[PDB]
DNA sequence: CCATCAATATCCACCTGCAGATTCTACCAAAAGTGTATTTGGAAACTGCTCCATCAAAAGGCATGTTCAGCTGAATTCAGCTGAACATGCCTTTTGATGGAGCAGTTTCCAAATACACTTTTGGTAGAATCTGCAGGTGGATATTGA
DNA sequence: TCAATATCCACCTGCAGATTCTACCAAAAGTGTATTTGGAAACTGCTCCATCAAAAGGCATGTTCAGCTGAATTCAGCTGAACATGCCTTTTGATGGAGCAGTTTCCAAATACACTTTTGGTAGAATCTGCAGGTGGATATTGATGG
């Protein structure tokens, strides 16, 4: 045993190869390069990181340290990417 | 011998008709939620999510990714190409005037 | 100093892990972790903290202590963590680091590896019942580590089946220095003059001798040779340069009868051979596979008919993609000799082994795959397409197909072999349909339409029982590369030493 | 348990007024509630611009007509100024 | 005696819009039809979009909106997908359509 | 050579490039066709002027773009049509 | 007030191949121009409608600068220089 | 006639500051005019919103951080947050 | 006898700012030191593009700000640029770039 | 491949005159700051409470790894040809001056929207019971593909 | 034409979610006075916008031809389709507790005036000047002649 509770990686690689095709299978593409993923994982880090930013941004000002799914639509809907579902 | 052997592309554009047939996740929960919580670590230790914010980040990445991959095919085509480089990547954000 | 300054690097490579090295680098404290039961199971607790003391101190006479220390320190962590546990993954990896990390300092130091291996948690065997194993994790009673005996038998010190027996050890003649045996690969027998280092014999100019107890030297049969010439002539073609060449030959040939549980008795030959390559610049088995072949001289419906009994191998054959290639070339080509021979009719029993049973190798790897049904009648339909391709097979199908296109009506006509199923599911049946069983099983049992050798006396392989109770009781074992080529060495020694 | 604000009521109304037989999950309900909210908040907006722009005060049904116009599609925004001045008549013959 | 929304018949609430037109902070003052005229709007809307989705779901075979229907709805409007071009679905898919160059022959 | 040196040449220059005149005369013809009797100041076809031209340089430098990226130094209509697309002015 | 026509021919082919220019385009077409002007077209639709919109929200008959960068900050276009 | 505020002289004093020898011409104090609206518009506007976000009625200095962090990217929202931090300071130390 | 801009150490006007914070109709509510924030954040922001323009005239040889140096200016920082990556200035013209292909091909 | 007579757009060395930016005096309604009583949105203090993290286990849907080749991406020629560069003609675009259509400044006051005290209605919603559309598995007729 | 294979579709069964009541209860909605103020309407001075005169800096056509481009050709190799292997994510179930938010109390801060203080376009007067062309070089620079 020896547990009851719980490293700053394995992040970026999270994201699977299949995912990524099939993300790009549900836009279309019918032919995938080799060497897609790797930018297409940068890519997906650069959206998170434009998104989470405001979110955490949002709850710091609400004195709270729990990141709401409000929060998270909001940001979405400032950065021009409002998002349906998640406003209860 | 002799194996049965779909000609290339077939099964593509199966997958793809099931995947525009269907509206379900693709990305795995458990590494997307392990990204986001190491960002949000990047950001500030000791936050704290919400599932349903998990699934609205899943979900946003999801259809900006789903749209980026639309106009990543886009331009592939305007090449005479059905191939998706990561030109075709970065010409689609510029456009979108994200760089 | 040379002892601290050669094993600080793996020490160091061990802390370096994160977060793998974090639990172990301080003294497991139960008070401060709230494990009060960690003294009660690990009886001598240490870390990674006091193997620096002691490299620090001097307190090794010599790096083997070292390893032992750091080898019971992941054995402790294992025991005491479950498996699923973050600790057990953490120790797991240290583990593995350890390994990969020792190897070249402790051969540049002047001996084989750094590694403390236990063998695998063997099944004992019972001696009076004959036909009683003791199970893991239970009590059992042991007579000077040589007899044993389990609960229902009672009715001898207690013991409990969670111990583990290390490997053995060498000590070299001359410089004195300790080191695995089966890591050398240095057998009594082979050397009768004892054990020299490598280093030791490049001081003298001599190399080793020459090993007169190989699998070439073995006695040649024409099947055998055949089937050696076979995969000989594949792996030229192929022309792969990690393949090493292959000898196969027939350790055990005997006449033997079946009894019915129609004639009373139906005599056959039993033949058994093995496949070793040259890996490594020793011999290693990756092949066995026991046939029963009854003649012209069989009475019905067994005349003339090669039957499969048991089929082993060992995933360790380089290169790994041409290893199905080399198992379907050894099998068409004995199709292809049965062929040759007059026979007309071949049966294969595709039924994967159960879990901790093994047919003919002892101790398979714990990474090696046991084929699901489905998988292994593909293989076994894929070597069959192969070996119709090649205008060997003239047909193949189920037994259940071949029934029904023979028009089979009474039981008598099914084929009787040793061991069988069918012959258990008829005894079965008359104690207690038997087309429903038939196509239950179709996929299971395949039957091939294909339409001078000397006995050689070997009690030790006459069956599987003995060569696996001798390969159990010696700890041979093939679950590793070293331990393949040490348990081959031995059953090399074995037959050329105690033949017939 | 605060009381959590929604259009739940009135716009399953309004399917039973276009689909009386049809219903409508829980999360396209949530889509519609979120989709009402948002054509609120710009419609609202546009409004207050409106007003801002010419100095007033006060927002009229002259402001959020506007508004729907700039915003609403051409055939939408001529569909929605004649519900809004047929829902004003009916308030004011009220 | 009669609601305002009664009044004007409209299903919408009009107090309601008139409360959160308030709380928004849009202006200092409201006028009295300006809620009605927004509720008006809004209820066009749902129910055009409502339209729409039924008569998705009678094409996909189905009794129950769900945001697939929604979705082909709003997209298979011209105007409803320049209104909504900006906006996300959740569970809502995409047309299906596949493009010239990727057709086989 | 030379089409290089009126690029340059009117990147370094911030004039207005299209006419006044007949831009004049297209917003008045055009919003006469959305409402007659429209009076207009100058400031606002200045700046109708300005706007126009500086959507239609970003046109052009993604329809460049997208031209090179095509392998191509001449630009096509498909060229347009995808940046407008991918834009989202069209979808 | 004369109906005004046909304006849309006032871009003169020299006025596009300039503004190609400035956007570092070095060939053009036969046919661009002509797409060219019914973009521009389309963009004088979104725009000059709004514009329109909003000088009868004020009940005014003159359009002026301040309605037009309102519009124009509205489609995401804004600019400077001229209010607002 | 109506008097039509800007923040002509402020800019004049900043640019003077910054480049004692530099004049600015009318077109460019319009851009900085223009430019200075659009800024405090858009601070103001998520200043707003964000106050509507949490329930809260009253718009202090740090929703205006907040605000500004959102909006300015990296370098530019770390030193106006900074300033803003010293000007609060200051203002509040008399 | 002391102005609230002067008492925050601030060039921008205080009081302007928050009567037109007032005058928005924003919130109900404006805290007092939010004109002075504001005021703050205005003229860092208008310094530090006076700044650049001020650079982007001293690289042309001119002593006057124009539209064009601005223009240029902004551009030429990143940070800028993406924050006014919607933004239109009057007279500013765009960036000299002139891709490698469209250079000649000899 | 390239060293270089010769026609050409333009950086700079320059400068002068003017529309535009800068400097000074005055005025005053528009803000701006200070003073005081009032109201309140929000800070702290404690706690009831809901879902957030964490731990355990099986196992099957795919993530992972390997192989063959179909044909797709990439490189090379070349010829029909669309456009670039340019001289020629002329005319349409640009600038300035001048009547009045509406843009704004002033005053009344009336229909219109706050402020607020009740009263009644009405939307979440605690909680249990019955209805109901499609999640999921089965089977076989029906296109779909490749040789 | 035919065999291997994914698809459509009808059908049957278990169940979490959608739908129907019972009773509640606080949050608004509406109604009836009192007050105030946004602006419709009438009248009117002041812009500046449409219209028209000439002066000029360009645009509209036709010609010639080097070069952009798309069809045709060929081929190395890239990833799609298939298959073996096995990995680890999901669901189910539970739990210690960090953390969200309701409730109460109460205070520094925001607010509504009133008065006094400063003050920034604003209008007119007069001074200063940055740079837009233009004139005389003149300088890379590139198509073209030629070594």
């Amino acid at each position: 045993g020896k547990g009851g509770a719980k490293v700053l990686r394995d992040n970026i690689q999270g994201i699977t190869k299949p995912a990524i095709r099939r993300l790009a299978r549900r836009g279309g593409v019918k032919r995938i390069s080799g060497l897609i993923y790797e930018e297409t994982r940068g890519v997906l880090k650069v959206f998170l990181e434009n998104v989470i930013r405001d979110a955490v941004t949002y709850t710091e000002h609400a004195k709270r340290k729990t990141v709401t799914a409000m929060d998270v639509v909001y940001a979405l809907k400032r950065q021009g990417r409002t998002l349906y579902g998640f406003g209860g | 011998k002799k194996p049965h052997r779909y000609r290339p592309g077939t099964v593509a554009l199966r997958e793809i008709r099931r995947y525009q047939k269907s509206t379900e996740l693709l990305i795995r929960k458990l590494p997307f939620q392990r990204l986001v919580r190491e960002i949000a670590q990047d950001f500030k230790t000791d936050l704290r999510f919400q599932s349903s914010a998990v699934m609205a980040l899943q979900e946003a990445c999801e259809a900006y990714l789903v749209g980026l991959f639309e106009d990543t095919n886009l331009c592939a085509i305007h090449a005479k190409r059905v191939t998706i480089m990561p030109k075709d990547i970065q010409l689609a954000r510029r456009i979108r005037g994200e760089r | 100093e040379e002892l601290r300054q050669a094993l600080m690097p793996t020490l160091e490579a061990l802390y370096r892990q994160d977060p793998e090295s974090l639990p172990f680098r301080q003294p497991v404290d139960p008070q401060l972790l709230g494990i009060p039961d960690y003294f009660d199971i690990v009886k001598n607790p240490m870390d990674l903290s006091t193997i620096k003391r002691k490299l620090d101190t001097g307190q090794y006479q010599e790096p083997w202590q070292y390893v032992d220390d750091v080898w019971l320190m992941f054995n402790n962590a294992w025991l005491y963590n479950r498996k699923t546990s973050r600790v057990y993954k953490f120790c797991s990896k240290l583990a593995e680091v350890f390994e990969q990390e020792i190897d070249p300092v402790m051969q540049s130091l002047g001996y084989c590896c750094g590694r403390k291996y236990e063998f695998s948690p063997q099944t004992l065997c019972c001696y009076g019942k004959q036909l009683c194993t003791i199970p893991r994790d239970a009590a059992y009673y042991s007579y000077q580590n040589r007899y044993h005996f389990c609960e229902k038998c009672f009715t001898f010190e207690k013991k409990k089946n969670d111990t583990l027996d290390p490997e053995p050890f060498v000590d070299c003649k001359e410089c004195g220095r300790k080191m695995h045996q089966i890591c050398v690969l240095h057998y009594d027998i082979i050397w009768p003059s004892g054990f020299v280092c490598d280093n030791c014999l490049k001081k003298t100019g001599r190399p080793r001798k020459e090993n007169k107890f190989s699998a070439k030297r073995l006695q040649t049969t024409r099947l055998g040779n055949h089937l050696e010439d076979r995969v000989n002539k594949f792996l030229r073609r192929q022309n792969h340069p990690e393949a090493g060449e292959v000898f196969v030959r027939v350790v055990a040939s005997s006449d033997k009868t079946v009894e019915v549980k129609m004639s009373e008795s139906f005599p056959y030959r039993t033949k058994a051979l093995f496949a070793f390559e040259e890996i490594d610049g020793v011999d290693v088995c990756f092949f066995g596979m026991h046939v029963q072949e009854y003649g012209s001289d069989c009475p019905p419906p067994n005349t003339r008919r090669v039957y499969i009994s048991y089929l082993d191998s060992i995933h360790f054959f380089r290169p790994r993609c041409l290893r199905t290639a080399v198992y379907h070339e050894i099998l068409i080509g004995y199709l292809e000799y049965v062929k040759k021979l007059g026979y007309v009719t071949g049966h294969i029993w595709a039924c994967p082994p159960s879990e901790g049973d093994d047919y003919i190798f002892h101790c398979h790897p714990p990474d090696q795959k046991i084929p699901k049904p489905k998988r292994l009648q593909e293989w076994y339909k894929k070597m069959l397409d192969k070996a119709f391709a090649e205008r060997i097979i003239h047909d193949y199908k189920d037994i259940f197909k071949q029934a029904t296109e023979d028009r089979l009506t009474s039981a008598k006509e099914l084929p009787y072999f040793e061991g069988d199923f069918w012959p258990n599911v008829l005894e079965e049946s008359i104690k207690e349909k038997l087309y429903a069983t038939m196509e239950k099983h179709k996929e299971v049992f395949f039957v091939i339409h294909l339409h001078p050798d000397p006995l050689l006396s070997c009690d030790l392989m006459d069956g599987r029982d003995a060569f696996l109770t001798l390969a159990r009781d010696k700890h041979w074992e093939f679950s590793s590369l070293r331990r393949s080529k040490w348990s081959t060495l031995c059953m090399l020694v074995e037959l050329h030493t105690q033949g017939q | 348990r605060s009381r959590k604000e929604s259009y739940s009521i009135y716009v399953y109304k309004v399917l039973k007024q276009v689909h009386p037989d049809t219903g409508i999950s829980s999360k396209a309900m949530g889509i519609m509630n979120s989709f009402v909210n948002d054509i609120f908040e710009r419609i609202a907006g546009e409004a207050s611009r409106l007003a801002h722009y010419n100095k007033r005060s006060t927002i009229t049904s002259r402001e959020i007509q506007t508004a729907v116009r700039l915003l609403l599609p051409g055939e939408l925004a001529k569909h929605a100024v004649s519900e809004g001045t047929k829902a004003v008549t009916k308030y004011t013959s009220a | 005696a009669k609601t305002r929304s009664s009044r004007a018949g409209l299903q919408f609430p009009v107090g309601r819009v008139h409360r959160l037109l308030r709380k928004g902070n849009y202006s200092e003052r409201v006028g009295a039809g300006a809620p009605v005229y927004l509720a008006a709007v809004l209820e066009y809307l749902t129910a055009e979009i409502l339209e729409l989705a039924g008569n998705a779901a009678r094409d996909n075979k189905k009794t129950r909106i769900i945001p697939r229907h929604l979705q082909l709805a709003i997209r298979n409007d011209e105007e409803l997908n320049k209104l909504l071009g900006r906006v996300t679905i959740a569970q809502g898919g995409v047309l299906p359509n596949i493009q010239a160059v990727l057709l086989p022959k």
